[PDB]
């Protein structure tokens, strides 16, 4: 797994705050 | 300054800022205010943004605890503007390094400010600021 995703993830994980 | 006295400091601090976001975030279930990171921010801001301390600060793991302080409460709100415009500011001034970001995965929690678009536009800057210079960095 490359570096980016494991610093920033997918870019998903705090979504559900938007959608809530 | 003897370095066995910063290094109770600095774990003094993160056992400080785990206590507060703990009792905020149950107060937060218990659908009662949170006051506790709002009401030491600013003082623990200094302590954080000490130049003897940061060394220290990071080898203690204190992303953990600003993560924390940033992420959403229980109820999925944000924590106040007032912590997140600080915090913010803080980390820009860290020499935080790749593995810092790695195990803290401060990261996820900062590029979410950056793209979050009910966050202040000041904030949103900041934090696409933050991601830009820890991406420039690594
Ligand atoms: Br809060």
């Amino acid at each position: 797994s490359h570096m980016f995703f494991e610093i920033f993830g997918t870019g998903e994980e705090y979504r559900y705050v938007l959608e809530s | 300054m003897d370095p066995g006295t910063v290094l109770e400091i600095s774990r003094s601090l993160k056992k400080r800022m785990q206590d507060i976001l703990k009792k905020d975030n149950a107060n937060n279930l218990e659908g009662r205010p949170a006051t506790g990171k709002i009401e030491n921010v600013e003082e623990i801001s200094d302590i954080l943004m000490s130049k003897a301390l940061q060394e220290s600060l990071l080898d203690e793991g204190i992303l953990d605890e600003i993560k924390g302080w940033l992420e959403p409460l229980p109820d999925k709100s944000m924590p106040n503007i007032k912590i997140r415009k600080r915090l913010l500011d803080v980390l820009k001034t860290m020499k935080i390094h790749k593995e810092h970001l790695v195990t803290s995965g401060v990261g996820k929690i900062v590029y979410f400010y950056s793209i979050n678009p009910k966050e202040s536009k000041e904030v949103r800057a900041s934090a696409k600021a933050l991601v830009q210079k820890w991406t420039n960095e690594v």
